[PDB]
């Protein structure tokens, strides 16, 4: 008679396709993040973050994150294309040493960090065509060094000065220098932002400084996967509603086991 | 709900000397923890941050160290302008919580208190009160012991003591005694003793009046 | 310059509410986040609350959760902490900081948007004093000088400032003619919500007989001069 209120504690692997978090979560899985290689071109139905989660690369920051993060969640894959841009007169696969890949000095493996070619940095104008059927996810971002000579030895320019556009929208953002306080022994920031790209649509880059290029797209759509936040690990069962507390029995009329819930799940 | 423990709580040393003082968390806080000066009377000052840097305008004998765990707080020769106390603060997580506190004294005085004793005054009596004040004049280290006895019988619960900061020559500590009795209560007795216990005296020193 | 005034510090009954206000000039406010710190009285410093750059990132100590709550004005550059049904360990000297945290400087860990840095900027401090006190004048009694307070060539007279409220008292003596061997010990705190200090000198004894010795005690919360003359028993 009583509604369900009780769960069995971990979430069931089926029939949903689980794919768990660990120490990443999907924006880390998304920039690449080196201890989240693992995580590349890898689908799911529910993707589930842990509390545990860190990142370990260099310190960056996403102004609108959950809009990027239900972006990702929703497509259900991290199914990444390379495209070759044609970055001319700069230097590319620019890497840090606060973010170590098999020991060495490396980067986000979805981005480029272009930086000074010969203390020489062109006006860079770049054209994506999307000849698909479907929208593309691109990933890019912004340095912010920490002194002016930080800019200058990187860039050799001033004022830095980015800009995203389509057919549609636009996208300008510009670097803020500035010392910020010491992270994986780096006083500099990086901030993440993206651009939709419908098909039929162009994308279009004019950077003068501080470009944190992409190296392609990502496949989005409007799908039925979700991401949750949950610390209840995964075990071998089968059941058709998760919840952030567990696998839940869909046999009852409601269920008073948190609000959050994936699946044919009775009301909360 | 991280805890910061700063060891010592006191120390001295001369001018000129390497003074180090520590700070120990509770678990790993990486390199986001702070060191701060209080001078006496004035608001904190930030002097090491990020556990390795030191802010501008802040002098090149102070320094810090340590990650993790354990860090180091080091003035590589200490100036009269040093005399403060100095906190540790992280930033890990929240809640962000501070240090004890590690005040730093001047040493090498050594020197046995001067006791005295102070009856209540005949205009307090008549208010209805009395308070009987003993005075420990010019004494190093901090560190005292007083007693109250009336009637030989000790006391506690119904005195209260009050420091001064240490003297700008001498370096040495002051220290105030009040036993506070009503009237009533004053005059059932007729022996009050004040004996002080401290390391420059060989011998327990008891001031003492009647009545 | 970058400087942070704060004021609303006063005696204010137990169980009753506070504001305190912060306002900083010479600086981007609005670019970074504030800090709340008190102090008790001959103990640590204790933390007490943040802001971020947006207002949309708060956290109180759990000592102090609940009871208190932060607000921020961008507008005047004004940072503010309602303080709610205050009891006696409230008293402490309140201090305004800065966030250290630029906007930009928000490094994302797992989950955790780590946005809290330390203090750069500190402010002066207000002194809040929470008790059902009212104001008095001190009652000041002479510490005579007698057989029982010469060491060897010197004697030891003093008086006593019991009873009063709220801090602070001035003690001088003859005009602040006499200053060397004078020690004013810092008030304590009686159970009875009123404070009481000592203040003694030596002097030599064999000018006992025929110098005069007069302390000068002055309230002004009460508006009281008081002078006290000390001579032997
Ligand atoms: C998420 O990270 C998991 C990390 O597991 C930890 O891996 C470290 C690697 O060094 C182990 O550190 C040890 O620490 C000991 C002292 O505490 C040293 O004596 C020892 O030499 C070694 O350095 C650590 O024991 C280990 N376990 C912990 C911290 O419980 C990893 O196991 C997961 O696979 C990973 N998940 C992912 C990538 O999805
Ligand atoms: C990005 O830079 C390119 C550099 O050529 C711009 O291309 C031309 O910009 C001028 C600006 O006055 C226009 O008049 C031309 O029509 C542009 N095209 C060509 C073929 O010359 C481009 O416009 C810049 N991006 C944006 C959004 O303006
Ligand atoms: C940069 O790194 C990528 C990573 O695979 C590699 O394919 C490429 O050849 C490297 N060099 C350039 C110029 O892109």
């Amino acid at each position: 008679e009583l509604v369900q209120s009780s769960s069995t504690g971990r979430i069931c692997d089926s029939p949903h396709q689980i794919l768990d978090g660990e120490n990443c979560t999907l924006i880390d899985a998304l920039l690449g993040d080196p201890h989240c290689d693992g995580f590349q071109n890898k689908e799911w139905d529910l993707f589930v973050e842990r509390s545990k989660a860190y990142s370990n690369c260099y310190p960056y920051d996403v102004p609108d994150y959950a809009s990027l993060r239900s972006l990702v969640a929703s497509s259900g894959t991290l199914e990444f294309n390379n495209e070759s841009f044609n970055w001319t007169g700069v230097a590319q696969n620019g890497t840090s040493s606060a973010c170590k890949r098999r020991s060495i000095k490396s980067f986000f493996s979805r981005l480029n960090w272009l930086h000074q070619l010969e203390n020489r940095y062109p006006a860079l104008n770049v054209t994506m065509p999307n000849n698909d059927k479907f929208d593309k996810l691109y990933i890019w971002g912004v340095h912010h060094p920490s002194t002016d000579s930080v800019q200058t030895s990187v860039y050799v320019q001033a004022s830095g000065r980015v800009t995203v556009s389509t057919k549609r929208s636009q996208q300008t953002v510009i670097p803020n220098i500035g010392s910020r306080p010491w992270v994986r022994g780096v006083s500099s920031r990086i901030s993440i932002y993206w651009t939709i790209v419908k098909p039929g649509d162009i994308l279009l880059i004019n950077s003068t400084g501080n470009l944190i290029a992409p190296r392609g797209y990502f496949k989005i759509r409007s799908g039925k996967s979700s991401i949750m936040r949950s610390d209840a690990p995964i075990g071998k069962c089968n059941s058709e509603c998760i919840t952030p507390n567990g696998s839940i029995p869909n046999d009852k009329p409601f269920q008073n086991v948190n609000r959050i819930t994936y699946g044919a799940c009775p009301r909360y | 709900d991280i805890q910061m423990t700063q060891s010592p709580s006191s120390l001295s040393t001369s001018v000129g000397d390497r003074v180090t003082i520590t700070c120990q968390a509770s678990q790993d806080i990486s390199n986001f923890l702070n060191w701060y000066q209080q001078k006496p009377g004035k608001a904190p000052e930030l002097l090491i941050y990020d556990a390795s840097y030191l802010q501008g305008g802040v002098p090149s004998r102070f320094s810090g160290s340590g990650s993790g765990t354990d860090f180091s707080f080091t003035i590589s020769s200490l100036q009269p302008e040093d005399i403060a106390t100095y906190y540790c603060q992280q930033y890990n997580s929240l809640p962000i919580t501070f240090g004890q506190g590690t005040r730093l004294e001047i040493k090498r005085t050594v020197a046995a208190p001067s006791v005295f004793i102070f009856p209540p005054s005949d205009e307090q009596l008549k208010s209805g009160t009395a308070s009987v004040v003993c005075l420990l004049n010019n004494f190093y280290p901090r560190e005292a012991k007083v007693q109250w006895k009336v009637d030989n019988a000790l006391q506690s619960g119904n005195s209260q003591e009050s420091v001064t900061e240490q003297d700008s020559k001498d370096s040495t500590y002051s220290l105030s005694s009040t036993l506070t009795l009503s009237k009533a209560d004053y005059e059932k007795h007729k022996v009050y003793a004040c004996e002080v216990t401290h390391q420059g005296l060989s011998s327990p020193v008891t001031k003492s009046f009647n009545r | 310059q970058v400087q942070l005034v704060e004021s609303g510090g006063g005696v204010v009954q137990p169980g009753r509410s506070v504001r305190l206000t912060c306002a900083g000039s010479g600086f981007s406010f609005s670019n970074f986040g504030m800090n709340w710190v008190r102090q008790a009285p001959g103990k640590g410093l204790e933390w007490l609350a943040i802001i971020s750059y947006d207002g949309s990132k708060k956290w109180y100590a759990d000592s102090v959760k609940g009871r208190f709550t932060i607000s921020r004005d961008d507008a005047k550059n004004t940072l503010f902490l309602q303080m709610n049904s205050l009891t006696a360990e409230d008293t402490a000297v309140y201090y305004c900081s800065k966030d250290r945290g630029d906007v930009w400087s928000g490094y994302y860990r797992g989950g955790d948007y780590h946005y809290y840095f330390g203090m750069d900027v500190w402010g002066q401090g207000t002194t809040v004093t929470v008790s059902g006190a009212s104001t008095k004048g001190p009652s000041v009694f002479p510490l005579a000088p007698s057989s029982k307070s010469t060491s060897g060539g010197t004697a030891a007279l003093g008086c006593l400032v019991k009873d009063y409220f709220p801090e602070p008292v001035t003690v001088s003596w003859n005009s602040g003619a006499l200053t060397s061997g004078v020690h004013t010990f810092p008030a304590v705190l009686q159970s009875s919500g009123l404070y009481s200090l000592s203040s003694v000198v030596t002097v030599p004894s064999s000018s006992l007989g025929t110098q005069t010795y007069i302390c000068n005690v002055n309230h002004k919360p009460s508006n009281t001069k008081v002078d006290k003359r000390v001579e032997p028993k």
